[PDB]
């Protein structure tokens, strides 16, 4: 196995495992994160007793999820029901599996890009679906009917918020859409894009204020009650990696990915990447979670109009110039 | 380097059997189900067909193909909620009223 | 290539319907007002026909790869402007009596006049499958219109369900002939070849198979009596006129436009299609008490007569005339026939003896029944004598036998009903009044162009695609 | 190349048998959705990457609302999978079994009495297929349209409660 | 004539009427409560709701209602009670809020303890409210007793009563903003609970259930420095409500869920007999402070 | 050439240590801890009470209209997705015919809207008043 061939594809397998194992540790952190922030954004410390600053509360919490018993219903399907937190954990890493976060540090460069986001967005509304209707509970059928109500509202403009990027660089790939940004970011442009998208990331991964199928004032915590163990646990690390991954592919797409003035690419976009983790965890803090039906009158009758109209002007200011 | 009758036959295998499902299937979501088979199946022949010649044109009659499958999708399955709506159950070989 | 603006003279009707499609539209949205959507309706199909005149003026020019526009697609879009017309005129008395809304009908009957505006000018593949599925998808809309009776329900889910297979079936076929051929246009079908080839042939009989479910032939003629029944009248009216007069067309444009119409497997299957489609419908109206379902085995037997007509396009050069005058015939007194059935259901709420309370729609009514027989001193006796000419010239002598033999028993049915007409049974609203000067018309003129039909075959034999 | 094209069609050959024999609707939706990801793969290994990515972008939207009737009407414990039990007959599904056998039978004597020169596998881009689109193909993108707005109009029409 | 006469506070299978003077006031008077197999499965049928009872006709030829226990064990569900909702979809077709799962007995209480020692026991019944539970029992007692307290007296309950009404809409603006989805202001609410809960402290000795009311008085005197931490309490309030406000009862996600929703004029707040903030929300300015003005709240 | 193979042999190794590590957390998770029982442990949690029927009821979504305008509307968004990729080389006359798809696609919005659908919330939830 002594040849240059092979061994740049061991170091491209290496890379790929790095940068998943990476993202994993970063979703589990990020869940530890989650609860730091949170302290810091109420005026409080949260976890900071577990070894130096808290630090070890992620591996106790990783150890009771170990041992606590993972249980099936008698009352459920067993097949769809550990198939669920599958879907979850894994098609939003499929998601990330596409983002460039440096120069020469990329999984898979496809030639389709966003079109794999949106197929991986997609399937991963099958993971809510299947947890409400596989566990044969009330709560988590309603959650399921919400979280497809949810994915009525978003699914519309979730890609054509994203056209006006396309349209811009010209391809479907990652990398043509952040060497596009060499002089100016997405952000400035597409303006009403990087709102529109803003709206429907939050929406694919149900966080707050989108947080319908799961909603613990409505539903006492929605579709996942029957859930336990390290199910459980995989439903919230896939929904941490869906945060990552959303965080990642927006500032990819609107924020030049990583590219910046003085410091390495990997430091820009680590740096804009927790930038927009810590406005998930902002924004769940700030504002409060709307009614569905008003979540869904307001993804149709204002946002796809808005990304349409944005589409239309982003093709004319392009070949006005062209 | 892929032979275009080994794709052909896989559409036409899938072709048939959405229309086996099509056929003697009894509840009208099972026919729906099979109709989205069968136009898959074309859908999925003209994709073989246009990439055997290296046109574009199969890639544009599958868009073609599955915006008719989701019109007809949309349409039929607002006429089987109209049935199980007036009828309270999905059995097509109820709806016979009309013969001779 | 580009779109030239002669290219968007020459598509005048189907811009101008689309646009009356976006008017109609924006005006059911604002406010639901059945008059001016009707009115909009109208208006725009109208414009639609006297834009023929300037496409005429225009010339004849393959406008896209996709369309081609010439005297052939300007009669037959013609002929499906005057059904889409008379059917909206036929509709506003029956959608009087609809406690539902009354507005998508007129959208649905506009969206599938343009489909079958596009399938007269279709010369693509992709065009012609188009203009099938826009024909079908309002159809579905509109024979299900009245959802809240059985038989509208019950003829709408066997209409979705057998054209969606139908559709199946001949993109199945579509995209064998573009696995074979390379090509979607219609004049590079097997240009390559030796004209026989297993996959080609298969291509052409799964789309034989569709384009002969939606024209009623046998054995995919099992829907036409049922949807025919079950359909509100104006949506009959529709289906009986419009869709066969656009995908006859169509099927014509492919049958000459082709090099596969010189194989002789496709015209025997043909007239053995056409054999079966005469004998079984005509049999099966021998005993049909209900008008709607035996008007249906009626449009299988015609499609049969035409069927025959077409068969022969490759032998002699006087087929498609023939074709032209026999739908011209056709569109006239299904008109009429369907046009006395809808006036007679409307308002819609929820035939013997006519004469004696509505002598005017009675007289209509044997006129076209007379009319549909083939009997002389009316059209469709004109359609059937180029018929029987075109089959004789290329000596079709099965298919001319099977002609009179279904002549024969249509007489005795036509006729049944013509006399049940004048034995003895046990409105006031001008648009009532438009409907039955709508259908006064097509009785006169079935009666003046079966006397002197010679204008007609002026316009048709004017009417020259490119040989 | 060949591995992955052979290896989707026959799992999407096992899904869409498994799909078209199964009596509990949630189950054959699921094998439906294993079987779209398997006809997308197989237009991957063809080089259509715009087709398969197509199908799983809105397949698995139509799918969804599948489901949603599926549990709007059909789920309803064993009563719905027994009822489903009592159509499906060995005398039922044996009628038009050979029907499509000899159908298919047909159809692949068509399919190998043509040439063949094999399928390279050059990819075709998205890129390529919208020039296409919106350049020869005009009348059928607007067309098109034109279509899927009638069907929608057709299910508003219908998919009224009162 | 009445509807549907039955067992409300008690389960349905209780045998004896509680309030009656014959019937045993205390738990050590019947047998310690085992919980069998048996007796588990009765009282389980027995709080199993059933809709033929009360005419929810649990079905439609179209589809089928669902029947959702909202509580005891909800988030939405301010204690043990329970609603059972009819619901088609997500609309509620008619609702059963069962009550009865928080019953202390505290009438019965009364009825069982003396005079004084009963105070407790009013500090509990709305253990938001603290002194506000204090004052009208206290003041029946002294009604019964003849005694008129002096003004020092009536500020100082007017003074506990008020921070005690502060406590519990603060509770309550922080439970609404939860409710509605915002979960941050909670916090901040609790830690002016904190505070209001650092001067009580101070002058009662206890945090939530004071019982420092007395009849005739107070059980003490105010402790030297009381008004230092009522001062820093005064400082430290109208910012954090303002903040409040301008954070989370201006959102506009927050007006949505919130105005026009179950809204009810005058007529439904009279015929259902509901009163504070409600009743004055419909229009009817009707204060038992201002109307019928009790303690010495005239001089404020 | 090596870059490609090498990517994707990347790609399949990282489906691959992701489906095989959900596999493995899967079942340490189901192996590692002992079990509990209870004569209530596998009943559906209903807030501590017993069910009135069970959770297989069919239920009426009241946004099944929106769901079959969403699947039109997808393949809407196909269509520009198509589109958006090729903006440059399709020039001016393609953005009119973009122009008149997006329109028609307002249109049928705005009637959508205006007719009474896209709104299913009961008049009890509509905000009135
Ligand atoms: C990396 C990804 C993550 C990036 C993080 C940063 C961005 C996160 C974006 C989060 C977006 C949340 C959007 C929530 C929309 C909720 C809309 C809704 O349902 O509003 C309903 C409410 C009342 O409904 P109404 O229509 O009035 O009533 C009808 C009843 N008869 O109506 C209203 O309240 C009316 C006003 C609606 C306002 C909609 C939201 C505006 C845009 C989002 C907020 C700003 C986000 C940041 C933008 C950049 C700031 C520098
Ligand atoms: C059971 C698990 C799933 C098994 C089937 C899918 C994986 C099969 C193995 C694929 C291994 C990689 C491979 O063969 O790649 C070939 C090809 C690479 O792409 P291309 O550029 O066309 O190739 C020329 C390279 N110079 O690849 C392609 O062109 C596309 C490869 C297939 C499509 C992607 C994977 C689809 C997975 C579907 C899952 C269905 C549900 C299970
Ligand atoms: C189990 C899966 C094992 C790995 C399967 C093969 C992965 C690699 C692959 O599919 O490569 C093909 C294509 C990348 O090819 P690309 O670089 O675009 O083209 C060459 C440049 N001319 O990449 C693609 O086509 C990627 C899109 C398909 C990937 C599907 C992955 C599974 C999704 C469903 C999960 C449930
Ligand atoms: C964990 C983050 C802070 C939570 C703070 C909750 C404050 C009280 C919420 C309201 C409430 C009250 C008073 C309450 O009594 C109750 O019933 C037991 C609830 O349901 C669980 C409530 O939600
Ligand atoms: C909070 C940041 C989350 C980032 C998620 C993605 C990280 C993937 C792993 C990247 C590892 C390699 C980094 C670049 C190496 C080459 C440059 C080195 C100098 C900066
Ligand atoms: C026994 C008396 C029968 C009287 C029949 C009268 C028929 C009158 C017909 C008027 C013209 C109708 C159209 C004929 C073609
Ligand atoms: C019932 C229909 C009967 C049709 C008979 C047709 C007979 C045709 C004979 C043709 C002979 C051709 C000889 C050369
Ligand atoms: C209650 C009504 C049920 C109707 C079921 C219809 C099933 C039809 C099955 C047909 C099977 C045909 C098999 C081949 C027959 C020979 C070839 C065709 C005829 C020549």
């Amino acid at each position: 196995w002594i040849s240059p061939e092979l061994i740049e594809i061991l170091l491209t397998i290496l890379k790929a495992v790095v940068i998943l194992l990476v993202v994993v540790t970063c979703g589990a952190f990020m869940s530890f994160g989650e609860r730091r922030l949170l302290g810091l954004f109420q005026n409080r410390y949260g976890p900071n007793r577990v070894g130096w600053g808290g630090s070890l509360q992620l591996v106790a919490d990783m150890i009771k999820m170990f041992f606590k018993e993972d249980w099936i219903p008698k009352f459920s399907d067993r097949v769809i029901f550990t198939l669920a937190p599958m879907i979850a954990f894994t098609s939003l890493l499929l998601a990330f599996a596409i983002v460039p976060v440096s120069p020469g540090w990329v999984v898979a460069d496809l030639n389709i890009g966003i079109l794999f986001f949106l197929m991986m967005a997609g399937l991963a509304v099958y993971a809510v679906l299947f947890a409400g209707w596989s566990s044969n509970n009330k709560y988590s059928l309603l959650g399921a009917m919400r979280a497809s109500a949810q994915t009525l509202s978003y699914e519309v403009f979730l890609g054509l918020s994203l056209m006006g990027v396309v349209a811009q660089a010209g391809s479907f790939n990652m990398t043509d859409i952040v060497n596009s940004q060499a002089h100016v970011w997405n952000v400035i442009p597409q303006f009403f894009g990087f709102i529109t998208f803003a709206i429907a990331g939050v929406a694919v991964c149900h966080r707050h204020p989108f947080d319908q199928p799961e909603a613990e004032q409505e539903l006492a915590d929605g579709y996942h009650i029957e859930y336990s163990g390290m199910k459980f646990g995989l439903f919230f690390v896939g929904e941490y990696i869906g945060i990552v991954t959303i965080s990642a592919l927006m500032v990819t797409l609107f924020f030049g990915g990583w590219q910046g003035p003085l410091l390495p690419p990997f430091i820009w976009f680590a740096l804009k990447t927790a930038f927009f983790m810590m406005m998930f965890i902002l924004i769940r803090a700030s504002l409060p979670r709307p009614r569905y039906d008003q979540v869904m009158s307001f993804g149709w009758k204002i946002c796809l109009p808005l990304t349409l109209i944005n589409l239309l002007v982003t093709a004319a200011v392009i070949l006005w110039q062209a | 380097m892929i032979p275009l009758q080994h794709g052909l036959i896989l559409a036409a295998i899938l072709f048939v059997l959405g229309l086996t499902g099509l056929v003697i299937r009894r509840n009208l979501l099972f026919m729906l189900i099979g109709l989205e088979i069968m136009i898959n199946a074309s859908a999925l022949a003209f994709v073989v067909a246009g990439s055997y010649w290296g046109q574009t044109d199969g890639q544009v009659m599958y868009i073609l193909a599955i915006s008719l499958a989701a019109a007809e999708a949309s349409i039929g399955l607002a006429l089987l909620l109209q049935l199980h709506r007036r009828r309270q159950n999905l059995n097509i070989d109820s709806v016979s009223e009309m013969r001779g | 290539m580009t779109i030239t603006p002669q290219n968007l003279i020459a598509l005048l009707p189907l811009l101008i319907v689309g646009l009356t499609v976006v008017v109609v539209m924006l005006s059911i949205a604002w406010r639901r007002n059945h008059f001016l959507n009707a009115t909009l309706s109208v208006i725009g199909l109208n414009a639609a026909l006297v834009s023929l005149w300037f496409v005429g003026q225009a010339g004849a020019m393959d406008v896209t790869p996709l369309m081609r526009v010439d005297g052939f697609a300007m009669l037959y879009t013609g002929l499906v402007l005057l059904a889409s017309l008379a059917t909206c005129t036929f509709a506003y008395p029956w959608l009087e009596g609809y406690n539902d809304n009354k507005d998508e009908f007129y959208l649905l009957v506009l969206i599938a006049a343009l489909g079958g505006i596009l399938l007269a000018n279709a010369n693509h593949l992709a065009s012609l499958f188009l203009g099938i599925e826009l024909i079908s998808l309002p159809l579905f809309g509109l024979v299900g219109y009245a959802f809240r009776q059985k038989r509208s329900l019950e003829a709408s889910i066997k209409y979705t369900i057998l054209s969606a297979a139908a559709s199946s079936f001949l993109l199945f076929g579509m995209a064998l002939v573009y696995a074979q051929s390379g090509d979607l246009s219609f004049v590079a079908l097997g240009k390559n070849l030796m004209l026989n080839e297993p996959l080609l042939l298969a291509g052409f009989g799964l789309m034989i198979v569709g384009l002969g479910f939606k024209l009623s032939l046998v054995p995919f003629h099992l829907w036409t009596p049922d949807v025919y029944q079950g359909a509100p009248a104006p949506v009959s009216t529709f289906l009986a006129t419009a869709s066969k007069i656009a995908i006859f067309g169509v099927v014509m444009r492919l049958f000459l436009y082709a090099p596969v119409g010189d194989s002789e497997a496709i015209r025997v299957v043909l007239a053995i299609i056409a054999f079966a489609s005469i004998i079984f419908g005509n049999l099966m109206a021998l005993s049909q008490t209900n008008i709607k379902r035996l008007l249906g085995y009626s449009s299988i037997s015609h499609l049969g007569y035409l069927l025959v007509a077409l068969i022969a396009l490759q032998t002699g050069e006087m087929s498609m005339e023939a074709v032209g005058v026999y739908l011209a015939g056709y569109l006239f007194s299904s008109l009429g026939a369907f046009g006395v059935v809808s006036l007679m259901s409307s308002p819609y709420r929820g035939y013997r003896g006519l004469f004696w309370h509505r002598p005017i729609l009675a007289a209509v009514m044997t006129v076209m029944m007379l009319s549909l027989a083939g009997i002389p001193m009316t059209l469709g006796f004109i359609g059937k004598f180029y018929v029987l000419a075109v089959g004789v010239q290329a000596h079709l002598w099965w298919l001319v036998g099977a002609v009179v033999v279904g002549s024969a028993i249509g007489l005795y049915y036509y006729l049944r009903v013509a006399v049940s007409l004048y034995l003895h049974a046990p409105p006031s609203n001008w648009q009532y009044s438009a409907g039955g000067i709508v259908v006064l018309i097509s009785a006169l003129l079935v009666l003046v162009l079966g006397v002197w039909p010679q204008p007609l075959i002026s316009i048709v034999r004017l009417a020259m695609p490119l040989m | 190349m060949e591995f992955a094209f052979y290896i989707c069609g026959l799992i999407a050959i096992l899904a869409t048998l498994r799909v078209i024999t199964h009596t509990n609707p949630v189950h054959a939706l699921l094998y439906l959705i294993i079987s779209l990801l398997a006809i997308s793969g197989v237009f991957f290994s063809l080089g259509a990457y715009f087709a398969g990515a197509l199908e799983i972008i809105v397949y698995a939207g139509a799918i969804m609302v599948l489901f949603v009737f599926v549990v709007m009407m059909l789920n309803l414990g064993g009563s719905e999978i027994e009822q489903e039990r009592q159509w499906l007959k060995p005398q039922v599904w044996i009628g038009p079994a050979i029907l499509s056998a000899i159908m298919l039978v047909v159809i692949v004597y068509a399919i190998l009495g043509v040439n063949d020169q094999g399928i390279d596998g050059t990819p075709i881009s998205a890129k390529a297929v919208g020039i296409t689109l919106f350049g020869p193909y005009v009348l059928a993108v607007e067309l098109a349209s034109m279509l899927l707005l009638a069907g929608l109009v057709v299910a508003f029409h219908v998919g009224r409660e009162e | 004539g009445h509807p549907n006469l039955r067992r409300i506070m008690m389960p349905q299978t209780w045998k004896g009427h509680p309030l009656r003077k014959d019937y045993p006031a205390r738990a050590t008077e019947f047998s310690p409560f085992e919980l069998t197999k048996a007796k588990q499965d009765l009282e389980m049928e027995a709080l199993t709701f059933k809709p033929e009872e009360w005419g929810m006709k649990r079905g439609t030829e179209n589809e089928d209602f669902m029947f959702l226990n909202l509580g005891p064990n909800h988030p939405s569900a301010h204690g043990a009670f329970r609603i059972v909702l009819q619901l088609d979809g997500e609309e509620i077709v008619d609702c059963v809020p069962d009550i009865g799962y928080h019953h202390r007995g505290a009438e019965k209480m009364g009825e069982r303890q003396s005079w004084h020692s009963y105070i407790p026991y009013t500090d509990r019944i709305e253990y938001l409210g603290g002194c506000v539970n204090e004052m009208p029992y206290v003041l029946a007692v002294e009604k019964l007793a003849g005694i008129t307290v002096p003004d020092r007296v009536n500020v100082i309950r007017v003074m506990l009563s008020e921070l005690f009404r502060i406590n519990s809409h603060l509770l309550y603006i922080s439970t609404f903003i939860q409710d509605v989805g915002a979960m941050t202001p909670v916090f901040f609410a609790f830690t002016d609970r904190q505070k209001i809960y650092d001067l009580v402290e101070a002058i009662t000795g206890f945090r939530m259930h004071p019982a420092w009311f007395r009849i005739g008085g107070v059980a003490h005197d105010l402790p030297r420095g009381w008004d230092r931490l009522l001062r820093e309490f005064l400082d430290w309030m109208p910012k954090r409500l303002a903040s409040y406000e301008k954070a989370a009862l201006q959102n506009t996600i927050l007006k949505g869920r919130s105005q026009g929703v179950a809204a009810y004029g005058a007529k439904e707040a009279l015929e259902w007999g509901t009163t504070g903030a409600g009743l004055r929300a419909t229009g009817i300015d009707f204060d038992v402070r201002k109307a019928r003005p009790y303690s010495g709240y005239e001089n404020f | 050439s090596t870059e490609v193979i090498a990517h994707h042999w990347a790609f399949a190794i990282f489906l691959i240590v992701a489906i095989g590590l959900c596999c493995l957390m899967l079942v340490g998770g189901w192996f590692l801890g002992g079990r509990a029982r209870a004569r209530s442990k596998n009943v559906p949690f209903e807030s501590g009470i017993d069910s009135v029927g069970s959770a297989r009821l069919r239920l009426s979504a009241k946004f099944y209209l929106v769901a079959m305008f969403f699947v039109i509307f997808d393949v809407e968004a196909l269509y520009l997705f198509a589109w958006s990729t090729s903006i440059r080389e399709s020039g001016w006359v393609g953005f009119v015919e973009a122009a008149i798809f997006i329109f028609v696609l307002l249109a049928g919005l705005v009637y959508l809207v205006r007719i009474g659908a896209l709104d299913w919330t009961p008049a009890r939830s509509r905000r009135e008043r």
